[PDB]
């Protein structure tokens, strides 16, 4: 008797996703090498004094594989959109394939705009990087406002790599999940 | 001087190790989930088939269920098997995998059948789900094989397929980088990659000619009283459909209109649909009127977004008419890649 709430991670490839999940999860890796499977995993969490199950899954593999995707879809009790701070192509993609694809297959489940990678805000040469292509890293002003636009539940950053606002999002994922 | 390089490469090493550890390691726990399905659930409900049909699970919905799940399992004992004895006794540098991969590829089109019945699979689940015996029963066989309530039910481990096949292409990509040029691994893993791409790819549209091939099933399901052969037999897929207005023989109909691949068909809508005729395009011309036009075909009718249709066969002729010009576009434009497709 303690209800389960499963939460779909989505996004484009290489904005960590899977990096995201298992910093969650657990630590103790030896921080150097980047696992790339993350197996669906049930973590209990504490809202409001009451225990609840949240189940964890990830899409990473997927990205190339349009009818493949939705497999995961169905039962879902709340969505991870996620996008790369730094990654101006992520970003668009949230707008351009990836909200209409969840919001086409579960119309009523709720979902989160999540900004990843947050930490290379701050370097040097990801900002040269970038400013080759006369580009710049996402703003929370103007996420907040793809976030108002897209009608999503609220826009959470994190940085998998300093855990900075990690569980945060994942709790506030639980508490959209739970709404009326 | 020669310290600093000899640190860089054996902290590659590490990397490599830690690739080939991750693979076989996520490979056993896929294998142990596959056989914890199998006999958790399968061996219990084979062990009296009498309780599971008494309390709502007849044979069909096992069969549908779990599709070939075990089939999958047979080629992943043995695919495990050949990874160990690769990495005997456990991942080393100058161990090469690629050719694991490769001996196996031809070996994983099992999967086609799984993902695309799987669609199904889960839709029944939630059927049988409602009936209280039958969920019941479905939390017994994960409470007696050990697992917890809170922890991954039954829907999820059904799912790990479609995530695991979909995963080694990852693996395999990391591989590579770790992978030094003159390593006699290099090329093994680059072609093993590829493979394992195109395995997901086949699988991918596999399901997807399977839906299209459902949507005509569903469309022809969905229209009395049709005439000739089935579109199953003589289509691929659903191309086009909208409404027009129909001026034959004298008479002013709207109807529904759809263009598969290889003929045309027109019903009344009101099933859904009442069939009202049908034109293969290897015999029909399709010619543009300007609009504006009036003449017997139209009778007397002045024509906007209009043109005529001419069935060879039985040579027989009519107007059909749209009220957008993108409309107009739409069909004539979706004629001509079929046309321009069927030859070839």
């Amino acid at each position: 008797f303690m209800q389960t709430i499963k939460c779909v991670v989505v996004g484009d490839g290489a904005v960590g996703k899977t990096c995201l999940l298992i910093s969650y999860t657990t630590n103790k890796f030896p921080s150097e090498y980047v696992p790339t499977v993350f197996d669906n995993y049930a973590v209990t969490v504490m809202i409001g004094g009451e225990p609840y199950t949240l189940g964890l899954f990830d899409t990473a593999g997927q990205e190339d594989y349009d009818r493949l995707r939705p497999l995961s879809y169905p039962q879902t009790d709340v969505f991870l959109v996620c996008f790369s701070v730094v990654s101006p192509s992520s970003f668009e993609n949230v707008k351009e394939k990836w909200v209409p694809e969840i919001t086409h297959h579960c119309p009523k489940t709720p979902f989160l705009l999540v900004g990843t990678q947050i930490d290379l805000r701050d370097d040097p040469s990801t900002i040269e990087k970038l400013a080759k292509n006369k580009q710049k890293p996402i703003t929370p002003e103007t996420a907040e406002k793809l976030a108002r636009d897209l009608k999503a539940v609220k826009y959470v950053e994190c940085s998998a790599l300093t855990q900075k606002g990690l569980k945060n999002v994942f709790d506030e994922a639980i508490l959209a999940a739970l709404e009326p | 001087g020669e310290f600093a390089a000899a640190r860089e490469s054996e902290r590659q090493l590490r990397l490599r190790l830690c690739v080939l550890n991750e693979i076989l390691g996520t490979e056993r726990d896929y294998v142990g989930t596959l056989r914890f399905l199998q006999s958790a659930f399968l061996h219990r409900i084979r062990q009296n088939v009498a309780d599971s049909v008494e309390k709502g699970l007849t044979e069909e919905n096992v069969k549908v269920l779990f599709s070939n799940i075990e089939d999958i399992l047979e080629v992943h004992k043995d695919f495990l098997a050949a990874l160990e004895y690769c990495l005997h006794p456990e991942p080393q540098s100058q161990h090469e995998l690629g050719n694991v991969f490769l001996k196996f590829k031809d070996k994983f089109c099992v999967y086609e059948e799984y993902c695309s019945n799987h669609e199904k699979a889960l839709r029944l689940l939630v059927e049988l789900n409602k009936i209280p015996t039958v969920r019941a029963f479905l939390l017994s066989c994960m409470l007696l094989g050990g697992r917890k309530t809170t922890d991954i039910p039954l829907e999820g481990y059904l799912l790990s397929p479609i995530q695991r096949i979909c995963k080694y292409p990852l693996l395999l990509k990391e591989l590579a980088k770790r992978t030094p040029g003159k390593h006699p691994d290099h090329p093994a893993v680059q072609s093993a990659l590829q493979a394992m791409k195109t395995v997901c790819s086949n699988i991918n549209e596999t399901k997807r000619q399977m839906e299209k091939l459902e949507a005509l099933e569903q469309l022809q399901s969905h229209i009395e009283g049709w005439e000739g052969s089935n579109l199953t037999d003589i289509c691929t897929q659903l191309l086009l459909q909208g409404t027009l207005l129909k001026i034959s023989a004298g008479n002013i109909q709207e109807r529904a209109f759809f263009l598969f691949d290889n003929l045309l068909v027109y019903c009344k809508r009101k099933s859904l649909y009442i069939f009202r005729g049908r034109i293969n395009t290897e015999v029909m011309e399709v010619e543009n009127v300007e609009d504006g036009t009036a003449d017997y075909h139209s009778n007397g009718y002045t024509v906007t977004n209009g043109w005529k249709i001419h069935n060879t066969a039985k040579n027989k002729w009519f107007v059909c008419m749209a009220k957008t010009a993108e409309e107009k576009q739409k069909w004539l434009d979706a004629i001509i890649r079929e046309r321009e497709q069927r030859e070839s």
